């Protein structure tokens, strides 16, 4: 049933700052109506937390996302001579399995760690505490996270998706090579192994075309433009 | 070739979204009379990628888990396509290279026991499962530098009947391997971790019985025997249940993990 709060342009991400103004802070939250000062300190906890999270998260999501879109793209357009549509397609598909990747990889620590900044934050502000009230700190710093993780998850998948696509062009280099070496042999570049599979062994519904793939086969790759995982779908604005 | 030409037009039918769920719903029913399924998804354009969008797609509903059973069986029907590709001999080794069991471990993590999320951990184990079923040495590889071992032993310690012997299954093929069993025997801490799964599942199957299940328990238990640091720790840490008659009854219709049973004790001396 829930929808994804925001869409992909709602957060910048050149900076933390990019966290302030979506930041919510449930005011009946008990420990706030005992001591409303200790709003003040909520920013920071979980700039912090996205800080220490935000590049492991974004080096192992793109990791683990690379090998897979690589090699499901060569498969794909291995009898592509162009590197247009190979080069797009991967940049899709690159992106959504990266912020895939994101959205759960970062999770579970960005609760941990969005609970154990506030805890620390209360703690030391106020004053010393008491078993009546780091129960109530305990309740605020939980909750808080569970209000707080779907935007620094966000900021931390965006800032992977934005990494992804200059990484998969460096990867797919060796692709673009073949494709740009046989043109200036003056021919098409086909794998041949892939070429002679194709030809011989596949049912001609479903055969890969020399001739090229047609528009309506690419609403894969389009959907993945279309519909990333953690962010509102894009449509005619 | 009427039947077969149905089979092409939902091969076709998956690359849309507005026709794909139908076509994984009438696929995923087909697939065990059709043998060449797995290299036409494979080598078809766009098949695999969308089948990894189907995977992908439920990861918002995963934390917080809010999978319904409809988004469950539409995943499980994808899910099920990727088994036949992981189980084919022409197929299974370019499944590996894609590293496509990677995207279904964030399912294996999963640990609420709704009906929707205990049918996607069996499925995505279905898929492990069928991988190391056809005994490659390089799915196990694979599997070692990935880290399945915690999320199966997870899973046997705390899901269905089904689940447990299906983790177990895939934690007993992993051990069969020389280098799983030197993986998991390499540090005390590693091998006490499974030993200590394998008891308390050994102390469930008393007061519950599961002639599957202990079957497999048993041949983990057996192959473990085999390495010597493994064997004098489980000198001491063997359920005393695997050396009484706790067993006898529901054992006397099993006749090899009886002889497996037996090898093991035999083995400890
Ligand atoms: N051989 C190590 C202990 C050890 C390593 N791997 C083990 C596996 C099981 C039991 C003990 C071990 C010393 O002591």
């Amino acid at each position: 049933p829930p929808q994804p709060q925001y869409s992909y342009h709602d957060i910048n991400v050149y900076s933390l700052a990019g966290l302030a103004p979506h930041i919510t802070l449930n005011p009946t939250i008990p420990l706030f109506q005992a001591h409303p000062q200790l709003k003040q300190c909520v920013r920071q906890a979980i700039e912090r937390a996205v800080q220490e999270l935000v590049h492991p998260v974004v080096d192992r999501s793109i990791k683990i996302a690379m090998t897979t879109c690589e090699q499901i793209v060569r498969k794909d357009f291995a009898l592509d001579s162009e590197e247009s549509r190979m080069r797009i397609a991967a940049h899709h598909m690159m992106r959504n399995l990266t912020a895939g990747m994101a959205m759960i990889t970062c999770r579970e620590p960005l609760l941990m760690s969005i609970s154990t900044n506030l805890k620390n934050s209360f703690a030391s502000a106020l004053r010393t505490a008491s078993p009546q009230q780091r129960e109530m700190m305990d309740q605020a710093a939980a909750q808080l996270a569970q209000d707080n993780c779907e935007l620094a998850c966000c900021f931390i998948q965006k800032t992977a998706v934005e990494k992804a696509g200059p990484e998969m062009d460096k990867r797919l280099a060796t692709e673009f090579e073949l494709r740009k070496h046989a043109r200036q042999e003056g021919r098409r570049y086909c794998d041949p192994v892939v070429l002679t599979y194709q030809a011989e062994r596949m049912p001609e519904q479903i055969r890969l075309k020399v001739g090229g793939v047609d528009p309506k086969q690419l609403a894969v790759y389009e959907e993945f433009a279309r519909n990333v995982p953690g962010f509102l779908p894009t449509n005619d604005l | 070739q009427v039947d077969r030409e149905k089979i092409y037009q939902w091969i076709n039918e998956l690359s849309s979204p507005e026709t794909r769920e139908n076509a994984l719903l009438e696929l995923s029913k087909k697939r065990e009379s059709v043998p060449d399924l797995a290299p036409m998804l494979w080598h078809s354009f766009g098949t695999i990628a969308a089948l990894l969008q189907e995977i992908v797609n439920i990861y918002p509903s995963i934390n917080p888990p809010t999978l319904t059973a409809h988004q469950s069986n539409r995943v499980c029907n994808a899910l099920a396509l990727l088994q036949c590709v992981a189980s084919h001999p022409e197929t299974r080794s370019a499944f590996l290279a894609a590293h496509i069991p990677l995207f279904l471990y964030p399912f294996l993590h999963t640990v609420s026991k709704t009906r929707p999320f205990e049918y996607l951990r069996l499925t995505s184990l279905g898929v492990i499962g069928a991988l190391v079923k056809t005994d490659e040495q390089e799915v196990i590889n694979f599997l070692l530098t990935t880290e399945i071992i915690p999320l199966c032993l997870r899973i046997m310690e705390s899901g269905s009947e089904l689940s447990k012997t299906v983790a177990t299954f895939i934690l007993q093929k992993i051990l069969l391997d020389d280098t799983g069993l030197a993986y998991i025997c390499q540090t005390y801490e590693r091998f006490s971790h499974v030993a200590m799964i394998l008891g308390k599942m050994v102390l469930q199957l008393s007061k519950e019985p599961s002639a599957r299940l202990l079957k497999h328990v048993v041949r983990c238990y057996l192959r473990l025997s085999d390495n010597p640091r493994a064997r004098e720790a489980l000198r001491q840490c063997l359920p005393d249940q695997l050396k009484d008659t706790t067993f006898a009854q529901v054992l006397k219709d099993d006749t090899t993990t009886k002889r497996w049973l037996a090898q093991l004790v035999k083995n400890l001396q």
